[PDB]
């Protein structure tokens, strides 16, 4: 009903007249319209998305390390843009927003010669010397490290990692040997059609509370062979049977009469159910995962990723208290729509259904030659009796009454009012999202605050998101790929302190948020002496650069 | 044979994919004419 | 958007003519311009809006 | 609603045998091509701006249409994707090969003007504005013809 | 008429003499830090900034094909400096660089 | 072109020399550029095509 | 609240004006401390303590 | 009008066997309860949104 409202169908629509206008302005597509540019811009103003913060002073480098790799995979592996819009329209036009957290990960198995080495006992100052520049390289920079250094020495330094005693190896002969090359190894974050993804009703107005959670989606065999592994009893499958006409409970837009003519590539619908199960038996809950396609159960295991919780996140427009979902605007502005739409139709009718253009003679005040003379536009002479300056009559459009007006107007307030939206004011609420920028001594008037609480009801699904990816990223993720990254030293994460977030702080940034960190930096720097310890002072210019995005000074100071 | 993989596209294949996915973009175009 | 015609204003072709959307000729008697009538609106009083 | 969840796309150009001949070896089946069947004429499908009756004299310089076909095959028949190029003038195959850029996806972007939620396309500002602009031209009819029929 | 145009001007969100300045208010750490603007020059960044995405790619695309095709002494005829390699495998994910419209 | 980390200074250096010059030298900017704002504003999407 | 760090921060800013910097380090040190913890500075707030 | 001096409280809300399970310790008599006859749709006292 709500989309209904907003697309003008349905109810909506205006009766059918022959002889009268069927024209309805879009109220809630305005208000909706100006809503959508006011939120999404917050997100889509610095190149960097996510901001993470240590907790103790030991988690600077951690920190910096995922905030790098999120930043990068962000970047890289999704369109940010259309995500961000998406999300977006989707909160606002629903009321609630349901965002689908996955892993995506294919191995291609390769076969290359690769070089056999035999270890001999280091000799001379010279293959010493070698090892220690090779080890200073990877030390200092291990992109060098991996370009300049060679397979021999590399050998050498992996067998020193291994053995302390140092060893010089030789080549003697190419084998074949088989290697996996991963193409992709990335998160998957997309939007969910509500009618899609069933919810526990008992969840007492909370997602964690809820029990099982069901979503359909669309797949190929492509993708269930992708990992052959996790999926069992493919073959028993039946394409044709489970097709996306012949289930109409899924909702897409994929038209009914397409198909496509290879096997592999066909698309078919499938389910999955994720929830808590007693597997046991002895009353003990663990979360859990199944997949079914038509009738055949295809996987079933515990639950992989490490937070142990449903990868789904909800987002409300409008709270409703004690209350899962959301509401939109639609709800109180249907009437107003109506109305004014009922007002338009009603002056458009009065203007058009009046005769426009006609001219009335009376009778008998021209005779047929000056009659003629009139029309064709010349001098003519009348009968004194009538006077042609009254009785030529020229039709006109009626005069519109001001109560049309009137109500039109008083429509528009009272939406304007109940909505809080105006048409050309607001917006710059996400120049103040900050709260070291402006937060402090920052006055806003009263319709900018409404904004600012859907935007942090925003921020929150963000950040949930990126948490969620961050503890994928840790168990994922191998060390080599973290190195490539960021170009640093890899720091390791324990698996037990996974499913309780430490020493990490998600939060979305902006472009004011940084200048005025700079600035506090600056403060701070001014405010202790600069000749106290000079390694404060190198470690604060270090941190102004970062945020100035110039990393060769602030490594260059860093290590000076 | 233009190729040397073990399984070939041929054009009939093609042909159908198109076939099959011109109704689309043919409804599509009235909207942009 | 109602119209309301006076009788005897017009005669048959007239009236014809009139309603298709072309030039006419009326009875001197009678004049088209106060006759001729078009639904409007009623005028909103202001002790509803003052309330 | 994803462009790069997009199994397949289509594009027909315009090209002519000197384009196809300056690189040889891409291309196959040169021969068999018939060039009158295949024309921008011929084929109503093809949006173009040439005119219909223009013809090149010269055979190396006629223009002729063309399509190409960027898509994920199972080359080896073991259930493994991997993009592919291929290449045909009318009823003939001239071209077939993996795909040459390093990117290895479709070279096409999309840019929607005003997005639709889990949808490609975007939309114009006609749609909103068409019934505003019928109206207002109407209006203006109406003054017009006002003005101009009365006797001056 | 007015009725009609000022529906219009609400719908769509464009002016006939005002507005257009969201172009030079772009840069991050130009304008973007405590840069106040007006409702209707959001929309115009957003469809900029959604530009922009489209152009960003296109950028992207056209250095990883060029990375492979161009050859050295073309690079350095060009650049006047000492040519620097690019492994194939490293080609596949962009790291190392981002590109914007400047 | 901007890098990514320390080490990347060169190479951005480099592709940005080079993409400018390709853009300034093989193609009518200015041309491009019309047609692309034109088509999106106009028909609500637009395709490009690289090679 | 946000604008009770900041003031915290100006009023421990005044007390470290009102008083001698070079009476006592420990008083410095410390202050400085709380300073940058209120702008969110755990690592430069754990340096100037153990100092 | 103060509810630092209420002799009591009485709060109802949903559970299910494995809550009390959690901290088996505490609950006695768990195997005399019939699940059937304490439901929401029985108790028409306590309000919820549960269908």
């Amino acid at each position: 009903e709500w989309n209904d409202l907003m697309r003008i169908e349905g109810k909506a629509k205006p009766p059918k007249v022959k002889g009268r206008s069927q024209v309805q302005p879009k109220l809630v597509r305005r208000q909706a319209e100006w809503r959508y540019s006011a939120l999404t811009e917050p997100f889509l103003g610095s190149n960097k998305l996510f901001k993470v913060t240590p907790v103790t002073w030991e988690d600077v480098q951690g920190a910096r390390q995922n905030e790098l790799v999120l930043n990068y995979q962000f970047r890289t592996k999704l369109n940010r843009v259309s995500f961000i819009d998406n999300y977006v329209r989707s909160v606002v036009d629903d009321g609630t927003g349901i965002v689908r957290v996955g892993w995506n990960r294919e191995i291609r198995k390769e076969k290359q010669e690769v070089p056999v080495f035999s270890l001999f006992p280091i000799q001379t100052q010279e293959q010493a010397d070698a090892l220690q520049q090779a080890l200073q390289l990877r030390t200092d920079n291990p992109r060098g490290y991996e370009e300049n250094v060679d397979e021999a020495i590399k050998e050498s330094v992996r067998f020193f990692d291994e053995t302390g005693q140092a060893t010089y190896a030789v080549q003697t002969g190419t084998t074949t040997t088989e290697v996996e090359v991963p193409l992709a190894n990335h998160p998957t974050v997309e939007m969910l059609n509500p009618e899609n993804i069933i919810i526990d009703p008992s969840c007492q107005g909370d997602i964690n509370k809820a029990m099982f959670a069901i979503v359909s989606f669309e797949t190929c065999k492509a993708d269930l062979l992708k990992e052959k592994d996790r999926y069992h009893n493919l073959n028993k499958i039946d394409w044709q049977s489970s097709a996306p006409v012949n289930e109409p409970d899924h909702a897409t837009t994929t038209p009914q009469e397409f198909q496509i003519s290879d096997p592999m590539r066909k698309r078919v619908v499938a389910y999955e159910y994720w929830g808590f199960w007693d597997i046991e038996g002895n009353g003990v809950l663990e979360p859990i995962v199944a997949t079914w396609i038509g009738s055949t159960l295809i996987r079933l295991e515990k639950n992989p990723y490490p937070d142990g919780k449903l990868p789904f996140v909800l987002i409300p427009y409008m709270p409703v208290k004690r209350d899962m979902y959301g509401e939109p605007d639609a709800e109180l502005l249907g009437d107003n729509q109506a109305v004014l739409g009922a007002v338009m139709r009603g002056m458009i009718d009065l203007l058009g259904r009046s005769a426009n253009g006609q001219r009335g003679m009376p009778k008998g005040m021209l005779d047929a030659l000056n009659s003629r003379r009139y029309r064709e536009g010349e001098d003519y002479e009348y009968n004194p009796t009538q006077n042609p300056a009254q009785m030529i009559i020229e039709h006109k459009f009626p005069e519109l009454p001001q109560s049309a007006l009137t109500m039109a107007t008083l429509q528009n307030q009272e939406a304007e009012s109940l909505t809080g939206v105006k048409a050309f004011a607001g917006g710059v609420t996400g120049e103040s999202y900050g709260d070291v920028a402006a937060g402090i001594r920052g006055v806003l008037d009263a319709a900018s605050k409404r904004e600012m609480a859907i935007l942090r009801r925003l921020a929150k699904g963000m950040s949930e998101i990126g948490n969620k990816i961050i503890a994928m990223n840790a168990v994922f993720l191998a060390e080599h790929e973290v190195v490539r990254i960021t170009n640093e030293e890899f720091v390791t994460i324990k698996r037990e302190d996974l499913k309780g977030n430490f020493d990490l702080e998600v939060d979305i940034s902006t472009a004011e948020v940084d200048n005025q960190k700079s600035q506090d930096l600056g403060f701070m720097l001014q405010t202790i002496g600069p000749n106290v310890d000079q390694q404060i002072t190198l470690n604060i210019l270090a941190e102004i650069a970062d945020l100035k995005r110039m990393p060769k000074l602030a490594h260059d100071l860093r290590t000076w | 044979k233009l190729t040397s993989w073990k399984n070939e596209l041929s054009l009939q294949a093609l042909k159908a994919d198109l076939d099959a996915a011109k109704p689309s973009h043919t409804a599509m175009m009235i909207k942009v004419k």
